[PDB]
């Protein structure tokens, strides 16, 4: 849903400190462990599997020479 | 895996103004009847090329065994 949240919490000493590069506070919400399944694990079908020729062209040139050749009299016999 | 689908575009490739062709012997004029006729020639094309494939790889493979296996 490419759905994005942002949140911001502050919790410091009411001294209004600023400036100072701040560092240590690490504290994020949890409900058990974090799993290990990634993020964002996700992608997009582009469809290029099966580049120039993935098959072998003469065992299909025997394979639709037969399917066409037979399908013809299963049309009908009236007409060979 | 899904590996047919890439087989069948393959075979489609090749086959694709062959099919035309014929369909167009059959039912020409009816687009709709053409597609549908090449659409059953699609699939018997596949199976008779996935069944022939088969024992050619496997021709292969006793080749370079000659194991009488």
């Amino acid at each position: 849903g490419a759905m994005v949240e942002a949140r911001s919490l502050a919790v410091a000493m009411g001294d209004t400190v600023v400036e100072p590069a701040p560092l240590k506070p690490t504290s994020e919400p949890t409900s058990g462990p974090p799993g290990n399944n990634g993020g964002s694990l996700l992608s997009v079908i582009t469809e290029g599997v099966g580049e120039l020729s993935v098959i072998d062209p003469e065992v299909a040139q025997k394979a639709c020479q037969e399917v066409l050749e037979k399908v013809k009299l299963l049309h009908g016999g009236v007409a060979v | 895996m899904q590996q047919k689908q890439q087989i069948m575009a393959a075979l489609n490739s090749q086959t694709a103004v062959q099919f035309q062709q014929y369909a167009a012997q059959q039912y020409p004029g009816n687009y709709e009847q053409q597609q549908i006729l090449i659409r059953q020639l699609q699939e018997q094309h596949y199976q008779q090329y996935m069944q022939q494939l088969y024992q050619v790889q496997l021709a292969q493979q006793q080749a370079a065994l000659q194991k009488q296996q």
